[PDB]
């Protein structure tokens, strides 16, 4: 087998590192409550949430 | 500035702080190749030895 | 016997090989908890299991 470099480690670690973004992205959203903390999720549905927040004030 | 204060600790945290699932692999494997270089090295020492069977 | 080659390492080696490729694909398949990652696996699933993903959002 070819020691020097461990291809089944470097897989193993990009897709656990890529499931860790997910996750701490699901946490995030727990954490604060909101479907769209951030920006990005989806523009028009930010930008709709907050002119009906405009409304309702 | 609590905004810009998590920001900023998560961009520092992006260029400083090590992974360890990243390299403790790129350890493992470093140390393979110690092992199997220190073996062949003290392959490599006995390896004259062939010739004392001429004299 | 012939000592210039050594016929049952070649076998040897060879098997290992094979089984250690087979092993590195199982691998990601408890990595990442996906019977399909890459293409090849099979086809025609891994194209109606795009579809529906697609139909399910």
């Amino acid at each position: 087998m070819i020691i020097n470099h461990n291809l089944a480690a470097i897989n193993s670690h990009r897709v656990l590192k890529f499931q860790n973004e997910e996750v701490s992205k699901n946490m995030e959203k727990l954490s604060s409550g909101m479907r769209i903390n951030r920006a990005g999720d989806d523009a028009s549905g930010l930008a709709v949430s907050e002119k009906m927040r405009t409304q309702v004030n | 500035l609590m905004n810009a204060y998590e920001n900023t600790q998560a961009s520092e945290s992006r260029i400083r702080d090590a992974d360890m699932a990243e390299e403790t692999v790129a350890f493992t494997k470093n140390q393979i190749l110690v092992q199997s270089g220190t073996a062949m090295l003290a392959q490599a020492n006995v390896r004259p030895q062939g010739v004392l069977s001429l004299l």
